[PDB]
């Protein structure tokens, strides 16, 4: 968790700096919260490896996601 | 008595739900498409 | 005393009667996995 | 618009007033999640507790009238100098022939053989087939479909 | 007075991302993304081609990225198709998941006294003790 | 298999069969058993096997473990109207308050 | 926006595009992290 | 003596996910961030011809 928060911190910090072409604190919390599928209206970026990132990161939020619920599940059981 | 195979690879005959009609769905709303441009005659 | 059944033609062989009740089978190996095409509920769920 | 939220699409719908409108949302965002839970517990709940059901009763006419239909690897086993061989070309042996090719004498070579596959399917006296299947090499299945 | 037998291996090594059968499924599947998301696009445009596969990649990954609303009401039909299907995906590796991680275990563990295993050995079957015992 | 709402528990400790009774000493005991023979050698006893008791009405113990076409959800189907009808009288309250502001 | 906040918590509560409250504080912003947790 | 356990019991906690698994999937955020940069130089290049 810890690990993939400095992740978060890591390309927030990508999405600052290779995009000096809105981040200060944006770019933490709405790229934070949808790993948890918010309601939370985000700043759309341009389309760019900004939107790119996003997806890769989203893939691992939607593996997080079942896998966590695939293990609490089954600890109710056995 | 016969309790359980294990698996966990995905079937990939199990696939006929996801090629189920999308296709032909799609080729109605192109004919819906034709009736469009049929009512733009009308 | 060996494990031997009759047909018709074993009138010449004179059986007591069948201790034990056997068959004609086949053998075959396993599978892996069963096709349950990803609809169970989908004709019971649309209903609803 | 309204429909894809019990998906929770991408989509950016039309944001309405801040009336009944919202509120219906949220009434119908309650059934969208309830039936998601619902769906997916029966979901991983049929993947567990299921039957898993051999043909073996079917292809006992069908591999029999047609055993080129699907597959010439169709290995087929024998009793070889064995009285069923005689029963059943009295009645049930027009498989009779392609097996000439499939005479193996010595029940453990035909064992081993289907054991690396190089038998299809093997014909025998049921009880030895049970007792050597409760035998077999740890936790193989090798029985007849329902016994 | 019992039996002293050994521990099996587990079934660890949960590096199964894609056991549940992706490595030809879902690039089957993806490539059939953009091929009907250019003719989706043809069938807005003879009432952003390279823009207008980012929403279906924005529905299918549940990530916001929206710019697409189709004009054409059959298009939005398809995308009624995509968000019914991408949710029968990640329903179903869901419970691929769960099954995986739980279903069985083979086991030959041994009853007792009462085992034909024991009292028919095999060849195999050192059951040995130690000598001068009243075993 | 045929009517419904019972089960067994396998264990069958008797092994037996169904033969069929005549006097000792009778002329009709080996011709008899021989047609016994060649009623099984044709299936004709599994023909009458098929033509009787090879009838299943009742499902088995299986346990589909569960399904869900429409009965127990209506429990939750009274969301969509509970609270509909109510407002109506919400529009009447908000039209009240901008009548007040 | 005081009975507007709630919506909100609401929208995020039920995974409902409902968005109007992004917080100038940043420490709403962290008890929407909580909230998205729990 | 006797009554000091040492090793876990048959019971079957059924799994743990902690930190090991992961790496399987823990390429994917470096997979193609370094690309991405000449992505840019493409992308500013497409930009310099349109």
């Amino acid at each position: 968790w810890v690990m993939m928060f400095v992740m978060l911190l890591i390309v927030s910090a990508v999405a600052v700096f290779v995009f000096e072409y809105v981040t200060i604190g944006k770019a933490i919390w709405l790229l934070w919260g949808l790993v948890f599928n918010n309601s939370v209206p985000v700043q759309n970026p341009k389309g760019t490896t900004s939107k790119i990132m996003v997806s890769v990161w989203a893939f691992f939020a939607v593996i997080f996601l079942a896998s966590y619920t695939a293990n609490l599940a089954a600890f109710m059981i056995q | 008595e016969k309790n359980e195979v294990m698996s966990s690879q995905l079937d990939i005959d199990n696939m006929a739900g996801v090629f189920y009609m999308l296709g032909a769905a799609m080729a109605l709303s192109l004919i819906t498409f034709i009736s469009e441009h049929l009512f733009y005659w009308q | 005393v060996g494990s031997l059944t009759i047909n018709e033609e074993r009138e010449v062989v004179d059986f007591s009667v069948p201790f034990i009740e056997t068959g004609i089978s086949v053998m075959v190996s396993r599978s892996n996995g069963t096709v349950s095409p990803s609809a169970f509920l989908e004709p019971f769920s649309a209903c609803v | 618009l309204l429909w894809g939220l019990v998906f929770n699409n991408s989509v950016p719908v039309q944001n309405p007033k801040g009336t009944t409108s919202k509120i219906m949302v949220s009434v119908w965002a309650f059934f969208a999640v309830i039936f998601l839970a619902s769906y997916t517990a029966n979901l991983a709940a049929f993947m567990i507790q299921e039957e898993y059901v051999d043909q073996v009763s079917g292809l006992s006419d069908k591999k029999f009238q047609r055993p080129n239909d699907f597959s010439p690897p169709f290995r087929f086993g024998t009793v070889p100098n064995g009285s069923t061989e005689r029963n059943i070309r009295n009645n049930y042996a027009e498989m009779h022939a392609y097996m000439g090719k499939f005479n193996q004498r010595g029940v453990d070579d035909a064992l081993l053989s289907l054991k690396t596959g190089k038998l299809d399917a093997f014909i025998y006296d049921a009880a030895v087939l049970n007792y050597m299947a409760g035998r077999d090499e740890g936790c193989k299945l090798v029985t007849i479909g329902s016994g | 007075l019992t039996i002293l037998v050994k521990k099996e291996i587990p079934r660890s090594t949960l590096d199964s991302f894609m056991q549940p059968f992706q490595s030809t499924l879902w690039l089957l599947v993806g490539l059939s993304v953009h091929v009907v998301a250019v003719m989706l696009y043809l069938l807005d445009r003879f009432s952003t081609l390279s823009s207008a596969m980012w929403f279906s990649w924005g529905v299918l990954l549940n990530s916001g990225i929206g710019e697409g609303a189709p004009r054409s009401f059959s298009a939005r039909i398809l995308g009624m198709v995509w968000a019914g299907f991408a949710m029968i995906i990640v329903a179903s590796y869901t419970a691929n998941l769960a099954a995986f991680l739980v279903l069985d275990r083979p086991e030959e563990r041994i009853t007792g006294i009462n085992d034909p295993r024991l009292r028919n050995p095999s060849d195999k079957f050192i059951y040995a003790t130690v000598k001068q015992s009243s075993v | 298999s045929q009517k419904c709402d019972l089960v067994t528990t396998g264990e069958l400790f008797f092994r037996s069969g169904f033969g069929i009774g005549m006097r000792k000493d009778s002329p009709w005991k080996q011709q008899v058993s021989l047609s016994i023979l060649k009623s099984h050698e044709n299936g004709f006893m599994e023909d009458l096997d098929k033509t009787w008791v090879r009838y299943q009405e009742c499902d088995s113990r299986s346990n589909a473990p569960a399904t869900l076409t429409c009965e127990n959800m209506a429990g939750v189907f009274m969301l969509v109207a509970g609270g509909i009808v109510a407002g109506i009288f919400l529009i009447f309250i908000e039209i009240a308050y901008k009548s007040r502001a």
